[PDB]
């Protein structure tokens, strides 16, 4: 039962520090090449650090002087100490075991999220996206100015799923997120059916039910 | 008297894999080093402690000449205070190294269309080599807690890998022949410059 | 060493052959290359190492080849679980690097988006900001252009947009764009329009409203 279980990710202010850990089973961390690979949201894989069985360590230029890779043989655990964190270090961080030409990077952790930001936790404002002012009508909810991710959206307490699109949030220049959730329905339904979006934001313990009507 | 046989190191037809680097013990002879420093064009001729130009003026008990082939990007590891797969697991110079490191591109000799697979290096080793240590083990590398029992498999890796030099490789991936001259001071001195 | 994958997106049907390219900036031994699969929300998964060695448990339809600067991942007969992102990797340096990824997506017939424009709500206007939202619903292929116009002036630098993942039922995409202005700037203009260009549209489609109607 070979696995890598990561821990330690979370929210941190710019200039702060975090330590990630990666507990291994089914192989010996100190006997292997081990790596940290990160993926910023929506982007590719960036290999940031590697440690050799004999102890040598190497870093991508993007993290040199700030990140330190290390391990504890007695706990069979890999670590990544991250200092002087910046917004652009926001990413899912993976640990992995490398075999290079003898077998590729074959074992991967499940990933842990690191979010670097100076924004403070804030629940969303929820505004109607209202249709009228053709066969299909569109309505929705604009879930604006919250931090941090994630928010959930449902419609009519889960009774409405067909035609729902909840979009990836966008990060605004304020450091707060904004998200839209929409649903298309038959236009003859606007006058007969009630539509309510249910927004939940765990981190601020905010829950809002917003009814959306034609204007 | 008898001239030190440097051609019999530098001009050898075949060179060793780095993991099994060869060492020639040079003794009772006279050696001109200024000729080497002018005998060919070497892409690297770095001396530590001694001077390439001002070298024929000294005396030593024995001179060691170590030679092997590595990849162009790895020549920088053949220096004191370095790390990497070669410095750590194949050929290690001491921090206090006095000697010279000579290298030249050997693409025309050691590369082959379709890959030359004769030159190997050690990929897996539990700990770093001591200086001037030579590890020629081919025991299966145990990367987990289960013994390998001579069989390759999961967590059980043959420790050597082939460079696979091809003539079309980028220069950093081309083969380089390396000679490391090491100067021993112990006993009557037996190698001297003129 | 920079690895460049092409194409950025491969659009195919199940049962078809996928050919994915990775080009290295520097000619390198085949032993230094590897290929990975990544599905949404999951860690990468190794497929091929040493350019051509299939990893343990990886289906036979996956094979890799190439040498020097040009490497290829082939999926001989695409299965539904193969639509994912693929990454090449080189480990000749320490640390190595990855390619930027190739997405393999479901191909389907062209489908024009339905387009909707939403005024800012009066509740939001109370707070001093106006968000105008434009929705492009269920289109294919993914390439679409949204042009915001305010009193027919083309707007640049004041909108953000976001796209869904390919729909599991009809294989389309949807796009949501938000134009953000201050309430004061919003009240200085009348006509707000969203002009959409897409392969499925004969000519651009503009939805609009006039502030205060
Ligand atoms: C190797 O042979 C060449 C060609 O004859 C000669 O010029 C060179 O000095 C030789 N190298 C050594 C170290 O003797």
């Amino acid at each position: 039962e070979v696995q890598l279980v990561e821990s330690g990710g979370g929210l941190i202010q710019p200039g702060g520090s975090l330590r990630l850990s990666c507990a291994a089973s089914g192989f010996t961390v100190s006997s292997n090449y081990m790596s940290w690979v990160r993926q910023a949201p929506g982007k590719g894989l960036e290999w940031v650090s590697v440690i050799y069985s004999g102890g040598s360590t190497y870093y991508a230029d993007s993290v040199k002087g700030r990140f330190t890779i290390s391990r504890d043989n007695s706990k069979n655990t890999l670590y990544l100490q991250m200092n002087s964190l910046r917004a652009e270090d926001t990413a899912v961080y993976y640990c992995a075991r490398d075999l290079y030409s003898s077998g590729g990077t074959d074992i991967w952790g499940q990933g842990t999220m690191v979010t670097v930001s100076s924004a403070s936790t804030k629940g969303p404002s929820v505004f109607p996206l209202a249709p009228s002012s053709g066969g299909t009508a569109a309505l929705g909810c604009l879930v604006k100015d919250y931090f941090p991710e994630p928010v959930t959206v449902s419609w009519n307490s889960g009774a409405l799923t067909s035609g729902v699109h909840t979009f990836p949030a966008v990060l605004q220049s304020s450091g707060l997120y904004s998200l839209s959730s929409v649903v298309t329905v038959p236009s003859s339904s606007l006058g007969t059916q009630t539509y309510i979006c249910n927004v939940n934001h765990k981190p601020s313990n905010t829950k809002v039910d917003k009814r959306v009507e034609p204007k | 008297t008898n001239l030190c046989p440097f051609g019999e190191v530098f001009n050898a037809t075949r060179f060793a894999s780095v993991y099994a680097w060869n060492r020639k013990r040079i003794s009772n002879c006279v050696a001109d080093y200024s000729v080497l420093y002018n005998s060919a064009s070497f892409s690297t001729f770095k001396c530590y402690g001694v001077s390439p130009t001002k070298l024929n003026d000294l005396c030593f008990t024995n001179v060691y000449a170590d030679s092997f082939v590595i990849r162009g990007d790895e020549v920088r590891q053949i220096a004191p205070g370095q790390t990497g797969k070669i410095a750590d697991y194949n050929y290690k110079l001491p921090d206090d190294f006095t000697g010279c490191v000579i290298a030249w591109n050997s693409n025309n000799l050691d590369s082959k269309v379709g890959g030359n697979y004769n030159y190997l290096y050690r990929l897996f080793r539990k700990s770093n080599l001591k200086p001037f240590e030579r590890d020629i083990s081919t025991e299966i590398y145990q990367a987990g807690s289960t013994p390998c029992n001579g069989v390759e498999g999961f967590n059980c890796y043959f420790p050597l890998q082939s460079y696979g030099f091809q003539p079309t490789n980028g220069v950093g991936y081309q083969p380089y022949r390396v000679v490391v001259l090491s100067f021993e001071l112990l006993a009557p001195a037996t190698v001297c410059g003129p | 060493i920079v690895l460049t994958q092409s194409p950025g997106t491969l659009s195919l049907s199940p049962g078809e052959r996928a050919t994915l390219s990775c080009r290295a900036s520097q000619s390198v031994s085949s032993s230094y290359l590897a290929w990975y699969q990544q599905k949404p929300g999951q860690a990468p998964r190794l497929l091929i190492y040493g350019a051509s060695s299939r990893a343990t448990g990886i289906p036979d339809r996956f094979s890799g080849s190439g040498s020097g600067t040009d490497f290829t991942l082939t999926i001989s007969r695409l299965e539904p679980e193969d639509f994912a992102v693929y990454y090449c990797q080189q480990y000749g340096s320490s640390p190595g690097t990855f390619g930027q990824g190739t997405k393999v997506e479901i191909k389907r017939t062209v489908a024009a988006p339905s387009v909707f424009i939403f005024p800012p709500s009066d509740e939001q206007l109370k707070s001093g900001t106006a968000s105008v939202v434009c929705l492009l619903n269920n289109f294919y292929p993914r390439e679409a252009k949204v042009q915001w116009k305010v009193d027919n002036a083309l707007q640049s630098g004041n909108s953000q947009e976001s796209v869904t993942e390919q729909d599991s039922k009809d294989s389309t995409y949807s796009l949501s764009s938000t134009l953000t202005l201050s309430k004061a700037d919003y009240e200085k203009h009348k006509v707000y329009a969203c002009e959409v260009t897409h392969q499925g549209l004969s000519s651009p489609v503009t939805k609009s409203f006039n502030r205060g109607e």
